[PDB]
């Protein structure tokens, strides 16, 4: 069959450029930025300002946190449609909302194992989330996930919830109370100043994705950035000797 | 808040060592229905920053700064700015916390080097250990608790708490 | 930014902005160099607005006492007069305009406020505030009134606050004690109360303001107002048989104005200070000058040493300088703009009725110590 | 000493293991014996009407039963005992009241009460075995008066209260009043022979002991106010309210709205609200829909007797008036939690506040809306309506019988006498 002679061709394709260009992309990324202008004495105090006041306002602006990197600012979705022409990698039928259990778990499974990816360090866990309502008196799951969850509860006695075998599913629900809508702010929705549209893409793969990108941050977060520079001379400078200022993964190390 | 803006900084101005910032915890009563007690409660009062990341941290830490230039009226927001300006958002507890720790006993509190302020079971100290910080202090004063911190290690100096004791009651 | 090769000159609305265009038009004459003259609303709020960001005039024409606030945030270039140009203007006009030490805001004139009376309705002014009910009580009879001026303005309510005690900040040993503010004493009080019972008995109405009181006076409706020179000026139109007198006295005691020096300052941003300065000292602050600014709105007591022998012509300026006299040279320090405020709130809240006086006071030392403190 | 039979708690999962409990070297066991709860937990109040059912259940984890459930109602000298879970029943709530409990892991004691009383007015509190050792919950029960919240009439007209009380009641001294601008309430007319003389000849008080209520006929002026009907002394506040109004509004004899103050449900069933009513009203609009939560946004307008529908209600709703016993349904189809909010069931234009305000949520998963319990005799037909939503709407959903060996249908799809009902959506 074919698959092999595309995936041959993937291979070629990768091994050409292996690391410089997308490395020169995200330094080219960061050059252009920061140069529009440099106070270098303004300074922010708490007298003139209020701390009220500023979580007033914080609480007023939306949204508070930016869901997604600005398309416009940084070309982040020309990557994504780059190769990408319709191709539906959820093979079963689109809206995959509002349509319950029945969600086979190898529904997912045929086409992201063929893609030949990164090793599965992937958790490859989703948090479905479901607030049936406002106000807070519901059944804390869907029904469907919720029997079984029961019936399994029953066989382990449900004693105690805390002593949970796995910390992941207890952390991430936590971690994430929100769905893809922050605050259903009245003009959280209607906005046309973004002049960039992600063309629909899926929020469940897009928040796999982010939170995997998380994991690259969490394990970036370093004392100092520069271990193995810091001793022979360190100065303060507004000058970059790396115009990226960060390193990925380990490559023989 | 300008006098003692102008003498915040004036403690950091003759300082023998490199201080980050400074930052002036004052006191407060507020009544308690329940209790009855007249609570004594550190917040922020002043502060004077002197100094010396991920895309979106610093895309948070630049809206918030723009938002401040924007009530007033894009350099990045190093993890010491960014400390300094949270910090406006604590309220203590007399006795609480490592400001109400100084100012219940009426003593100097110096944490020195990473591993004492990882180890001293502050919460303040912890994060400002995150956020790049080496050295924080506490002295109590008259009115309220003066909190220097720095990115530098620094040791014990009597000299600092006799310019705190001298400019300021 | 500011557009290089011209001047823009903010300036009141009541006061000679179409002398000063006439002025810009001589400059304009003589240099190329064309000066646009702008009276917006508010000015003395939009300016460090604009100023901070790098935009706004050339030069601001206002009283001294904002000047300061505008040296502490980097607005004002500092002025350069030489000796001889120093030697023209009085020395108390450039005391007035020190701030840290370095001049700022070329003086331009000397105002104070004065009782203005009619001759035909009153041709005996009152000597003191205790006789002016009694006296609304006859004109009311004859479908007149005795005093209406500006409510809503805490400048013209303050010679009554002023007079048996009460001041905007205590100066002691060389300096001003910011903290110690007194806007609630008992002088400040006794004079709010006084303001407070004339309006409770209906003697004025607290809604009262600029354009109501000068219309009102130059119909012949009330007998007294209280304003500087800027009102000589069409009360000028209203052939009305005016006098300008002293401020009447208060528990016998006499009121004490707020002295304002009127002058020019060069914002820090403007690509055109050396055409400024130009302006500024060799046309506009010179006889022809200044006459011309004063034939279209009356300054007072400008600050040119050469134009006081026309300043004795003018009784009317005596009078102002009696009332300059018997008052005080506002100080500069940045904080006069929120105590401007704090007593503009003081009145407004004792005048409607909202509050009493000692509420009202109560809250603007609040607000004086919370800000310092 | 001993006792003879053991004690049924031995049922629950017990783990034998070596030393240390954090490490799960331990076998499992389950001991067949029977089951096991407690009592911890409760609805910290609950308001109920007369005539309607009142659920109680107690939150239950796991050392009892063999240690009875006892609901009892605390005055005097340690309070008398009402129900156990031995067959101990008191003889003045025979056939009245019915626990039930339940086991292990859907734990919970059941009270149900048919027709609640003020002879239950006060504290209630259910517990586990031995009542003098502190082992307890409490749970203040409110009670009576249901009444005609709104009333009108017409300025030349007869109008009637209705005013339930109980057998504390039954020999009493009722209470018809008019509120004035302070709490002291003058009364108007009282069963004790006394008779205002702004009301003689235009009004009539009359106890009915047997169904429970006082009618009050006003044959000449109610005034329009607020009004009030209670038991004697109407300070301690045992009172009900009538709003009467005749200031441009016009509207016969007594309507009403004494429905469930309560439902409960989860999406698997739907609902069907029944609402009361009188002569004049029959004619008028009428509506449900749910308010909404802030204070300034107003009320909306769902169904109504004159076609308008909601949007999102269109095909899953039905209103259904009944003239000549002035009753009317509303059947929503699919609930789904978008639906628990507090309800309003108005009778005029929204606004105008003659309503009863409905709470209807659950957290569960049986769902059931049915006349719970019914009756017929040998020979008769019966009937009853059974439901079903919009999910399971696909499937037949025919009345079945509570408890079977094996699943059946009481009644076939084939209608020879009556035909099912199935509205479908």
């Amino acid at each position: 069959m074919s698959s092999s002679m595309e995936c041959s061709e993937f291979v070629g394709s990768r091994r050409f450029t292996g690391k410089k260009p997308s490395f020169s992309q995200t330094c080219s990324r960061l050059s252009q930025y920061l140069k529009e202008n440099g106070s270098f004495g303004d300074l922010s105090l708490g007298m003139a300002c209020k701390p009220d006041v500023n979580g007033t306002l914080g609480n007023s602006r939306q949204p508070t946190t930016t869901m997604s990197l600005f398309p416009c600012e940084a070309s982040n979705m020309d990557s994504m449609v780059q190769d990408v022409k319709p191709t539906n990698l959820f093979p079963r039928q689109p809206s995959f909302s509002s349509s319950s259990s029945s969600l086979p778990k190898e529904d997912v499974l045929k086409m992201t194992q063929t893609t030949r990816s990164v090793k599965p360090e992937s958790q490859t866990a989703p948090l479905t989330i479901f607030y049936a309502g406002q106000v807070i008196v519901f059944n804390d799951f869907s029904a469907e996930k919720a029997k079984e969850v029961i019936n399994l509860a029953s066989k382990g006695t449900a004693n105690s919830l805390a002593k949970n075998q796995t910390d992941i599913r207890s952390n991430i629900a936590t971690i994430a109370n929100q769905v893809p809508h922050p605050r259903k702010t009245t003009t959280q929705e209607p906005i046309q100043s973004s002049p960039t549209p992600l063309t629909e893409l899926p929020i469940a793969r897009r928040a796999s994705l982010h939170r995997f990108l998380e994991k690259r941050k969490d394990r970036v977060t370093s004392k100092a950035p520069y271990q193995l520079c810091d001793p022979a001379k360190a100065s303060s400078n507004p000058q970059t000797t790396g115009n990226m200022s960060w390193l990925g993964l380990a490559a023989e190390i | 808040e300008d006098t003692l803006q102008q003498r915040l900084q004036a403690l950091i101005e003759s300082a023998g060592e490199n201080w980050t910032y400074a930052i002036f915890w004052q006191i407060s009563h507020d009544f308690d229905s329940s209790t009855g007690d007249n609570t004594v409660i550190l917040g922020w009062g002043d502060g004077y920053y002197k100094g010396e990341t991920n895309t979106a941290e610093q895309e948070h830490r630049k809206r918030v700064i723009r938002e401040l230039n924007s009530l007033i009226s894009d350099e990045e927001v190093t993890d010491t700015e960014w400390f300094f300006l949270v910090s406006m958002t604590q309220s203590f507890v007399n006795g609480v916390g490592l400001p109400g720790e100084s100012f219940l006993n009426s003593r100097v509190i110096w944490l020195s080097g990473s591993g004492a302020l990882t180890g001293s079971g502050c919460e303040r100290a912890g994060q400002g250990q995150i956020y790049g910080l080496k050295t924080m202090v506490c002295i109590a004063t008259q009115n309220g608790v003066v909190e220097l911190g720095s990115s530098e290690v620094i040791s014990q100096s009597s000299d600092l708490m006799h310019k705190v004791n001298n400019l300021f009651n | 930014k500011i557009e290089e090769g011209k001047l823009v000159i903010w300036i009141n609305g009541d006061k000679g902005y179409n002398g000063l265009a006439e002025v810009g038009k001589k400059f304009e004459k003589d240099t190329g160099i064309k000066v646009t003259v702008e009276h917006p609303d508010k000015l003395e709020e939009k300016f460090p607005q604009v100023a901070a960001t790098g935009d706004g005039p050339d030069i601001i024409f206002w009283a001294h006492d904002r000047f300061g606030g505008y040296a502490q945030s980097g607005l004002l270039a500092e002025i350069t007069p030489d000796k001889a140009f120093q030697d023209k203007l009085y020395p108390f006009t450039w005391d007035a305009v020190r701030y840290n030490g370095k001049l700022i805001a070329y003086p331009i004139a000397v105002e104070a406020l004065s009782l203005i009376y009619n001759k035909d309705l009153l041709p005996n002014p009152p000597k003191t505030w205790e006789e002016i009910p009694a006296l609304d009580k006859e004109l009311k009879a004859k479908g007149k009134s005795a005093l209406m001026f500006n409510l809503q303005e805490p400048y013209f309510t303050w010679p009554l606050i002023a007079a048996d005690g009460g001041y905007a900040f205590k100066y002691e040993n060389g300096k001003y004690d910011i903290k110690d503010v007194g806007v609630d004493n008992a002088g400040a009080k006794a004079g709010l109360t006084f303001l407070v019972d004339l309006i409770k008995n209906k003697h004025m109405n607290a809604d009262t303001d600029y354009s109501i009181a000068e219309a009102a006076f130059n119909k012949g409706e009330t007998a007294m107002t209280i304003n500087g020179p800027w009102a000589w000026s069409n009360i000028d139109t209203s052939k009305v048989n005016y006098g300008v007198t002293v401020l009447p006295t208060f528990k016998g005691q006499p009121s004490k104005p707020f002295v304002g020096v009127l002058s020019a300052g060069i914002n820090a941003a403007s690509p055109n200070k050396e055409l400024a300065k130009e302006f500024l000292e060799n046309y506009l602050l010179t006889d022809e000058g200044l006459e011309a600014v004063n034939k279209d709105k009356p300054l007072g007591a400008v600050a040119l040493k050469s134009y006081e022998e026309e300043l004795a012509k003018d009784p009317r300026i005596a009078a102002t300088m009696e009332n300059a006299q018997k008052g005080e040279i506002m100080p500069n320090i940045p904080q006069m703009s929120a105590f401007w405020y704090a007593v503009r709130t003081a009145v407004i809240n004792a005048a409607s009725g909202r509050q009493t006086v000692d509420e009202a006071l109560k809250d603007a030392q609040t607000n004086n110590a919370a800000a310092e403190f | 000493m001993d006792d003879d039979n053991g004690l049924e708690l031995s049922l629950g999962l017990s783990c034998g293991g070596s030393t240390g409990k954090a490490k799960g070297n331990n076998n499992n066991n389950a001991g067949s014996s029977s089951e096991n709860y407690r009592a911890e937990g409760g609805d910290r109040s609950a308001k109920v009407i007369d005539d309607f059912k009142n659920f109680l259940h107690p939150t239950s984890q796991r050392p009892a039963e063999p240690s009875s459930g006892s609901q009892r109602s605390d005055s005097g000298q340690q309070p008398p005992q009402n129900f156990f879970n031995d067959l101990s029943k008191a003889p003045t709530t025979e056939a009245e009241a019915s626990t039930k409990p339940l086991w292990v892991e859907d734990e919970s004691r059941k009270e149900a009460g048919n027709k609640r009383k003020f002879g239950f007015p006060g504290m209630n509190d259910d517990k586990k075995k031995e009542k003098d050792s502190s082992h307890v919950d409490m749970h203040e029960k409110k009670t009576k008066a249901s009444h005609v919240s709104t009333a009108t009439d017409e300025g030349s007209t007869a109008e009637n209260e209705d005013v339930a009380e109980s057998e504390v009641g039954g020999g009493s001294s009722s209470n018809h009043a008019k509120e004035v601008v302070r709490p002291p309430t003058d009364t108007n007319i009282v069963d004790n022979l006394t008779g205002q003389r702004r009301s003689n000849h235009g009004g009539s008080g009359t106890e009915e002991f047997t169904m429970r209520n006082m009618s009050y006929t006003v044959p000449f002026t109610v005034h329009p106010q607020n009004v009030v009907t209670s038991m004697p002394y109407s300070l301690p506040t045992k009172e009900s309210g009538q709003h009467a109004a005749a200031t441009s509004l016009l509207q016969p004899n007594a309507n009403a709205g004494n429905l469930p103050i309560m439902f409960g449900y989860s999406p698997v069933q739907l609902p069907m609200l029944d609402k009361d009513g009188s002569g004049g009203i029959v004619a008028l609009s009428q509506s449900p829909f749910a308010g909404r939560v802030p204070s300034n946004s107003a009320t909306a307008k769902g169904e109504g007797k004159q076609p308008v529908a909601e949007e999102g209600s269109s095909e899953d709703a039905s209103e259904r008036p009944t003239g000549d016993n002035s009753n009317l349904n509303t059947a929503f189809s699919f609930d789904f939690s978008a639906i628990k909010p507090g309800m309003a069931a108005d009778v005029k234009f929204g606004g105008s506040g003659a309503r009863p305000n409905l709470p209807w949520v659950s957290t569960t998963g049986s769902g059931p809306h049915g006349r719970t319990i019914s009756g017929v005799t040998y020979r008769y037909n019966a009937n009853q309506i059974k439901i079903v939503c919009a999910c399971h709407g696909s499937h037949m959903s025919p009345e079945e019988f509570v408890r079977h060996a094996s699943e059946e249908y009481v009644s076939p799809e084939s209608s020879m006498g009556m035909t099912a009902a199935s509205a479908h959506t």
